[PDB]
């Protein structure tokens, strides 16, 4: 999807519907390429539960209740003495 | 692998009749009898045939292969010049060649040398599709006697001739057992201890002869 | 390029007949009728996942030495001279068919008359049954078990492996193969190699048969500790997380860090473990069996006979005068030289080896005491029923439990390189 | 049709499947609620006073049941789950599901039919547990209660409560509770994630060991359902030239060269399983034509839509207007053949049948020929002859060549006569009847019998038929590396011709003489030209029309068709690059010339057995049942065909093919059809495995439910048992088309497959396929051997019974008698009784008397041994005579039964109770035909000194039973009266024994309920995805 949104804006950029060059549909087979995306964790986990839900649920079951001018250096001209100084 | 066409070897005139008296062609006189199949080593040819049909008959000289390590498949075609009998290329095939070292086996002189020492074509892939009954076997036998140094007690004619070849067809297929030690196997080529024959010496491959076979 | 084909039945644990009875031979053939079980086994076994065990076959070593046992006997009924397959019986079981496809129970009139007396260590070449010298393929996809089996029955120890290291064998082909097993355990591979070998046999030098030979010698180099993430062949090298453990795991990865040099040549040995806990190594005995694939269409270096048992001496394909010998190891001690070498490289810390070998020893301690346990309860059994007498698992004695040549084997692998 | 269109396309297996829930089949339910509160121990004592969640229940009394993924959560649903109830419910209608068609009774079910439902249970247990263990992700512990492991997360809402049932281990231990004291005693160290594949920065994991509630036994039935996968298992690669491969170039596609993240494609399969399918698959259509046709008529088209060829009669009419003849004249050689032509389908179909000659023979239509047979005088009938000659060769059928011949001769009655064989078969019998190899004529054998002299024409005819009729070839084709082979009496990968392939060398086309069947063509009219220049013939017709009949017969020889040429270089390709892309791959047989001693006369399969034949190889010979059909092709169509192929004019094969074919390879029902066989072969084994526990066979197998009784049983129950293991089968799979049906053919009991042909000399070629192994049925077994110990978890109570009375305030459970209680057999002074029983009346006072089964009589009193079947058979005459001892008399019976499914009620301790209600009913219900779940009454353990009151109980068993029972008082310190149980240790070895390996269970006689599960996370794919082709 990356790849699509770039080689389409490769169009936008050179005011044409198709774009010369391209980023998808090329002669190389890149079908093992991976992109970073939200779906997983750090510890390589599925974020189809958020960690912060997670962590909450699993403290959730071990929870307990009680009972019942002009400038000779550089050559720069300008027009104030102040703007001189 | 290089497959390559098996040319006739006679060629028919117009005299030709079938004649008793005229000469048998095996086969070898027609279109294609036969297809041939080179490489420039064994194994190759043998892993070939794991992928290709063989039932009608693969037969190898693996004494001076006519023009290097090759295999020949017989085809279909027949011949029908030797009544009242119909052979195959692959039997006619082991025919010609078993008759003509039977006869080389007459005429050995120790110092007169002969293009090959054992002129017979050995049966190597398909057996399966013959049994102990058929001409295709009983060849094979013969062949194998021939090899080993047997020789015919009948007097075999210069000039071959069709009455001959069906009259020796017949015998071969008349009545009896192998009285021989010798039997058929596609595995390599046997040459009984006490054997005249010295191919075993002469060849790196194909022949092996069992020291408790006399 | 292998031209002979002979294989070596099993011999008795100083038995009247084959260790095997009726009642384990059923449990074999409960699910598959036929008694070439790699298929089978491979099933069971689970992807060495975790201990597999069960009431008859309590380790994978048990069911590898069952299915020898099993083939031993009843191949000595189409081996016979005569070559006669469906006449006579085998403990009520008799050959399907010529093409020893299967096999079933007796009918009565087989039943009736008495059972084929089988021997111990018998050598046969197959070439002398016509039904298996007249189909190459048939013959190819089958030796490739028979051979595991001779692997397993040239010596009184464990499955033989082979390992060798040689540049030329990477080719264009086998790089872009490899590639493809990046993250899988060596069981997952072997396990698809396997199923590969019996559908198209390899060739001599084919793509797979080096392939599987490249792979051996990785995972070696690595079990020794040769080979890690900081010195790989190639950036391959197998990995494990737990080494020690009961139920090892190992991983096919790779690494840039660091390439190992490599001595041109081709250099090539035999190992096997000498310890028992061997029928409890997934690894180990799936190594044998790769090996065993590679002898269908490659013709191995000769092993010395000084180093197999009377026996199993000159035996044509297997056995010779002058050959390799045999390097044998104790699974324990190894896991020491593994950890030893890594951390002369310095990768590992004095307490992770403390912490490894610990472990370890805990391993070996219930590795053994169940396989002795096991043991007894089969005299046990034999001493009671002397009419059915077998061996759930191959017979091992005291002095197979220590180590000797372990070190000496450790190095001879780590020479390869 | 139905079968029609499984041909051409079968359901698919389901076969990836993933659990993200527990895997675990046992649960454990609460019977008897907590003694809370109490008298003694103040409320404040109890967790469940402050709502702290337990891992197991707070009661007086928890038992264990079976309930197939109570806590799995899946994507596919195999709809084959195993309930139970807790046992103070009824379970009986979980033993009755099968063959108690005739039971009346609703409560009730009959025994002899409990093997066979069990059976069918465990297939089912089995089949609905056949999911991939999946991998979800974790969280570390932010409480202190676990040193900082990762808990995995289930899915789902309401899920903290998973995260305690999940991890005993993970729970404080403030109590002396019996619960706190087991926790108390594991092994900390193992909860939690335990080791993992982390390969790619950013991704998943792929794959997981983790410690967590389970049972070892269907983690053990998963762990070998994904070895059987692992295997079948190939990648990209291995695809891309395995596909190569069989596109023969043609086509390329391609893989990726770089670090993968692990994909599970499995559809590699073993050559063993594709015969075995392949033969399944030529069963079902053996003889019955309207099968295979369609499959024709869609490689027809396959091939129209790829082949370059193209047929434009025109050609023909062109050559043919420029045709020499006078206008005066009666006839035109010209007008007749067009005419006879009236210039497709047939010769598109001819082709395909070359593929499957197994069971079809393509022959030429009887209409084709000539009504009365016709006469060389006839300028019509020499045309037929024509269309015929050239026709012919086409067909699959090995008596082309002997009617080609006899079509003339039929013609030359009266002009050319030849010796036939016999009188009935003569030389004017319709040629289409020489259809077998015993009709071939000698004379057409042997030529020499034809004179030269008076049958000059015939007798060349035949030479020719001789000396020119294609010669049969072959072609390689397929990749075995991954698609195994489906040939059977061929070598893998061949593929034979009835034509021979002569491969070309160029791309560039040219119109070519140089064919087999050019010459085919030319003599067949250098023939008919020396049939008319005969000087026994030609006088006959004006010497215009020879002329024009000779340029005719000219125009036909030199016309420039294409046909031939292409038969001979591309049309064999063509076929080879389809091959491999049917859904039913090629059956053939040899192809023989003329050689009719190899003919094929017969081809049969087996899938029975006879009498007390054991082996396939013997059997064979005699229970196959032949296959085969003819089909009709129509000679005119043929020949226009070979008459008018013409190629494009700028044709460049090379690249030609590289278009039509791509779009042939980009439809991967192909692999999806391995995955069926797959199953087909699991199906049929799985059969065999189980029909063999409750009848006799010829296969070699375990047998563990030997114990539970079962009648005997007849073909006829055989089949109808079948019928369901099928079912399920497809059920679970989600298959809705065949599987077994073909097999199902009346008695299973010697199911057996092979497939056999032979040859006219008699020579039989034999084929019967190995075995491969099977998980299905493995994991059936399996569980059985489980069964043979758990049995108790499963409603099944193992022994017999004794009703008898027994009043006491004891409180031993009915389930776990006292030794001195029970009796055998074997007991002294202890009477049993047979089927000579019978009874003879008291009178006088006297007492009545039943008969021995020695033949004593005896008294209604004293202990007696029954066997179930005896009562059953006189249920009411018994109920009457001995109910009234057995209650408040000394009579005491033991019912022998086997198994029986059970039923509790607990009652309190300390109140009064009496059996006798209870077990009245069960007795008075007893019927030859049904028997209601044996009712046992058993006190309420508790946690405290309590009185004591009277008990009269009437059922007790024979020997422990009681093992479902998994704790008592559970969340008290101690159980003081009644049967005490604290939480079976033996169940958590991993985490009670610390020098236990984490990797060990303890199947068959025990299942661990907590173990070290494998959860994958690897990719499924679909193969156009990686694979990806080059257009
Ligand atoms: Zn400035």
């Amino acid at each position: 999807d990356e790849a699509d949104e770039a080689t389409q804006k490769q169009a936008k950029d050179t005011d044409k519907s198709k774009a010369q060059v391209t980023y998808s549909d090329t002669g190389i087979n890149n079908a093992n390429e991976l992109s970073r995306s939200g779906n997983v964790d750090n510890e390589g986990g599925s974020n189809q539960k958020p960690m912060s839900t997670r962590i909450a649920e699993a403290t959730s079951a071990i929870v307990s209740k009680h009972p019942a001018y002009q400038c000779h250096v550089c050559s720069a001209v300008l027009f104030s003495p102040l703007d001189l100084d | 692998v290089l497959e390559v066409a098996a040319g006739r070897k006679y060629l028919q005139m117009e005299n030709y009749s079938n004649d008793d008296d005229d000469p048998p062609l095996f086969a070898k006189d027609l279109s294609d009898y036969a297809k041939a199949f080179y490489s420039d080593t064994y194994e190759v040819l043998d892993r070939f045939f794991w992928t290709h049909d063989s039932s009608a008959g693969v037969l190898v000289h693996y004494d001076k292969p006519t023009n290097g390590h090759h295999y020949l498949l017989g085809t279909l075609t027949q011949m029908v010049s030797a009544p009242p009998y119909i052979i195959n290329a692959t039997d006619a095939m082991l025919l010609e060649s078993c008759l003509e070292q039977f006869s080389a086996n007459v005429r050995a002189r120790p110092a007169q040398p002969v293009t090959r020492l054992d002129q017979c074509y050995h049966l190597r892939w398909g057996a399966q599709y013959v049994g102990e009954d058929s001409l295709t076997y009983r060849l094979g036998v013969l062949s194998l006697l021939a090899t080993n140094g047997y020789q015919l007690a009948r007097p075999i004619p210069r000039q071959l001739t069709n009455r001959w070849l069906s009259s020796f067809v017949s015998q071969i297929m008349s009545d009896g057992v192998n009285e021989t030690p010798l039997w058929p196997q596609e595995r390599y080529v046997q040459i009984a201890y006490d054997s005249p024959s010295v191919v075993d010496g002469a060849t790196q491959y194909g022949y092996v002869r069992k020291n408790q076979l006399r | 390029a292998r031209a002979a084909f002979l294989f070596k039945t099993v011999g008795f644990g100083g038995l009247q007949n084959v260790p095997i009875n009726d009642e384990l031979s059923s449990h074999l053939l409960r699910a598959g009728n036929s008694p070439w079980q790699l298929t089978q086994f491979l099933d069971w076994i689970s992807l060495g996942r975790g201990l597999a065990t069960s009431a008859l076959v309590p380790t994978a070593g048990s069911r590898y030495y069952q299915m020898s046992c099993l083939l031993s006997g009843t191949l000595q009924i189409p081996f016979r001279p005569n070559h006669r397959w469906g006449d006579i019986r085998f403990l009520r079981l008799v050959w399907s068919a010529p093409t020893l496809d299967g096999l079933v129970v007796a009918p009565p009139q087989v039943l009736a008359q008495p059972a084929l007396q089988a021997q111990a260590d018998r050598v046969y070449d197959c070439d002398d049954y016509p039904f298996l010298a007249r189909d190459p393929r048939f013959k190819h996809r089958v030796y490739q078990q028979l051979s595991a089996v001779t692997l397993l029955n040239l010596t009184g120890f464990g499955p033989i492996s082979y390992v060798r290291v040689d540049e030329d064998m990477w080719s264009g082909d086998v790089n872009q193969l490899l590639m493809n097993y990046f993250g899988h355990t060596f069981a997952e591979i072997a396990y698809t190699l396997c199923q590969a070998s019996a559908n198209r046999p390899w060739e001599h030098d084919g793509t797979y048969a080096r392939m599987t030979q490249i792979i051996l010698s990785l995972f070696w180099l690595s079990y020794v500790g040769v080979i890690h993430q900081q010195n790989t062949y190639r950036t391959f090298y197998f990995q494990c997380n737990r080494r020690g453990d009961a139920a090892e795991v190992w991983i096919l990865s790779c690494s840039l860090n660091h390439s190992a040099q490599i001595r041109p040549g081709n250099r090539s040995l035999f190992v096997m473990p000498t310890s028992p806990d061997w029928n409890m190594d997934v690894n180990l005995i799936l190594s044998s069996t790769l090996t065993g694939c590679l002898c269908s269409g490659s013709q191995l270096p000769l092993i010395d006979n000084n180093s197999v048992p009377a026996v199993s001496r000159n035996i044509h394909g297997w056995t010779g005068r002058a050959g390799n010998q045999l390097h044998g190891f104790q699974v324990r001690r190894m896991v020491t030289e593994f950890c030893d070498r890594l951390r002369r490289d310095g990768v590992m810390t004095q307490a992770q080896q403390n912490q490894i070998e610990a472990l370890a020893d805990q391993t070996q301690q219930f590795k053994r005491d169940k396989l002795e346990a096991w043991a007894r309860e089969d005299d046990q059994y034999n001493q009671a029923n002397p009419n059915s007498t077998m061996f759930r698992t191959k017979p091992f004695t005291n002095a197979q439990w220590g180590r000797g040549n372990t070190g000496a084997t450790s190095a001879a692998i780590a020479a390869l390189i | 049709n139905k079968k029609t269109a499984q041909l051409l396309h079968a359901d698919t297996p389901r076969l990836v499947t993933w659990d993200a829930g527990l895997c675990t089949s046992f649960k454990i339910v609460p019977i008897v609620p907590a003694q809370v509160p109490q008298d003694v121990l103040a409320y404040t004592f109890f967790t469940s006073s402050y709502a702290i969640q337990s891992p197991f229940p707070e009661a007086a009394v928890s038992r264990i049941v079976v309930h197939t993924r109570w806590a799995s959560n899946v994507d596919f649903d195999r709809d084959s789950s195993v309930i139970m109830a807790p046992p103070t419910e009824n379970n009986i209608h979980l033993f009755k599901q099968l063959l108690n068609t005739e039971t009346l009774s609703v409560r009730g079910a009959n025994p002899l039919m409990f093997r066979a439902n069990v059976l069918h249970m465990l297939l089912e247990f089995v089949l609905d547990n056949l999911y991939l263990n999946r991998h979800t992700g974790f969280s570390q512990d932010h409480t202190p209660f676990t040193e900082g492991a990762n808990l995995r997360s289930l899915p789902g809402p309401d899920a903290e409560k998973w995260y305690s049932i999940m991890y005993p281990t993970r729970m404080g231990t403030p109590n002396v509770s019996k619960i706190c004291n087991f926790v108390a005693s594991c092994v900390r160290n193992r909860v939690g994630r335990f080791d993992r594949a982390q390969m790619m920065n950013g991704a998943m994991s792929e794959w997981v060991d983790v410690f967590e509630t389970s049972d070892a036994l269907t983690v053990s039935i998963r762990g070998r359902w994904m070895a059987r996968l692992a295997r079948m298992n190939i990648n990209p690669t291995e695809i891309e030239w395995a596909l190569t491969e069989c596109a023969q170039g043609y086509v390329t596609v391609t893989s990726p060269y770089a670090p993968s993240v692990n994909r599970l494609m499995p559809y590699r399969i073993s050559n063993a399983e594709r015969q075995i399918s392949q033969i399944i698959r030529i069963m079902n259509i053996g003889n019955n034509a309207t099968v295979i046709q369609p499959v024709l008529q869609d490689i027809s088209v396959l091939l129209q839509r790829i082949s370059p060829l193209q047929i434009d009669p025109t050609i023909i009419s062109n050559t043919m207007s420029t045709v020499s003849e006078s206008t005066t004249q009666t006839l035109s050689p010209a007008s007749s053949i067009l005419g006879k032509l009236r210039p497709f389908s047939s010769f598109r179909v001819a082709l395909a049948g070359w593929l499957y000659n197994g069971v079809v023979t393509t022959v030429i239509d009887d209409s084709s020929y000539p009504k009365d047979g016709g006469s060389v005088t006839s300028l019509e009938n020499l045309w037929d002859f024509f269309i015929l000659a050239l026709a012919l060769p086409l067909t699959t059928d090995p008596c082309a060549p002997v009617k080609a011949f006899m079509t003339l001769a039929n013609m030359m009655v009266g002009f050319e006569t030849i010796p036939m064989d016999n009188q009935i078969y003569t030389q004017s019998r319709r040629a289409s009847a020489f259809s077998t190899p015993h009709t071939w004529p000698r004379c057409f054998m042997n030529i020499q019998l034809i004179s030269p002299i008076d049958a000059p024409i015939l007798r060349q005819w035949a030479e020719i038929i001789h000396r020119y009729w294609p010669n049969p070839s072959q072609i390689r084709y397929g990749a075995p590396n991954v698609f195994g082979s489906a040939n059977l009496f061929t070598p893998p990968e061949v593929l034979l011709l009835p034509i021979d392939h002569q491969p070309a060398n160029v791309t560039t086309p040219t119109l070519d003489f140089t064919n087999e069947l050019t010459n085919w063509r030319a003599r067949v009219c250098e023939l008919m030209k020396n049939l008319v220049d005969n000087q026994r013939y030609q006088p006959g017709w004006t010497q215009s029309l020879v002329s024009s009949m000779r340029g005719t017969l000219d125009k036909l020889k030199l016309i420039k068709s294409m046909t031939p040429m292409y038969l001979q270089q591309l049309a064999p390709v063509e076929l080879a690059v389809i091959a491999p892309m049917l859904p039913f791959p090629p059956f053939q047989v040899p192809y023989v010339r003329l050689d009719r001693d190899r003919v094929p006369t017969m081809v049969g399969v087996t899938r029975q057995s006879r009498d007390t034949i054991t082996q396939p190889a013997l059997s064979l010979s005699t229970t196959n049942t032949t296959v085969g059909v003819p089909l009709a092709l129509d000679a005119r169509a043929i020949t226009v065909a070979l008459l008018s192929g013409k190629y494009p004019p700028d044709l460049v094969t090379n690249v030609w093919y590289a278009d039509a074919i791509y779009p042939m390879y980009a439809d991967t029902e192909v692999f999806s059809n391995l995955q069926r066989d797959m199953i087909t072969c699991e199906a049929v084994q799985t059969l065999v495995t189980l029909v063999a526990q409750i009848s006799e066979t010829q296969y070699p197998v375990d047998r563990y439910l030997d114990w539970i009784p079962s009648l005997r049983a007849s073909a006829a129950t055989a089949a109808t048992f079948a019928e369901w293991v099928n079912t399920s089968m497809k059920t679970a799979f989600d298959l809705s088309d065949m599987l077994l049906e073909p097999l199902l053919s009346g008695d299973p009991r010697m199911t057996q497959l092979a497939i056999q042909y032979q040859q006219y000399n008699g020579r039989t070629f034999n084929v019967i396929p190995e075995m491969p192994g099977s998980v299905i049925a493995d994991c059936v077994q399996l569980t059985a051997e489980v069964f043979n110990h758990e049995y108790n978890l499963f409603g099944i109570a193992r022994g017999d019974i004794i009703i008898g009375r027994v009043q006491s305030t004891h409180l031993w459970s009915p389930l776990a008698p006292p030794p001195d209680l029970v009796f055998d057999r074997d007991t002294p002074g202890v009477h049993i009784f047979g089927r000579d029983c019978r009874i003879s009346f008291g009178m006088n006072g006297a007492a009545p008397m039943i008969r021995d089964e020695t033949g004593m009589m005896v008294p209604f009193e004293g202990n007696w041994i029954f066997p179930l079947a005896l009562w059953q058979m006189n249920t009411r005459y018994f109920n009457q005579q001995f109910d009234a001892w057995i209650k408040t008399g000394e009579l005491r019976i033991r019912i022998e039964m086997g198994a029986y499914p059970y039923m509790l009620h607990y009652y309190d301790p300390r109140q009064y109770a009496n059996a006798w209600n209870l077990t009245s009913a069960w007795l008075e219900e007893i019927t030859p035909t049904s028997i209601p779940s044996v009712p046992f009454m058993v006190p309420i353990s508790s946690d405290h000194d309590i009185s004591s009151a009277p008990a009269v109980q009437y059922i007790i068993s024979t020997e422990y039973n009681d093992r479902s029972l998994f704790c008592t008082n559970s969340s008290s310190p101690q159980t003081i009266a009644g049967p005490d149980k604290h939480i079976p240790v033996e169940r958590y070895n991993i985490l009670t024994n610390p020098d236990a390996p984490p990797t060990q269970i303890q199947l068959p006689e025990v299942v661990d309920l907590y173990n070290v599960v494998t959860r994958y996370a690897y990719e499924t794919p679909p193969i156009t995805a990686v694979v990806m082709g080059v257009p």
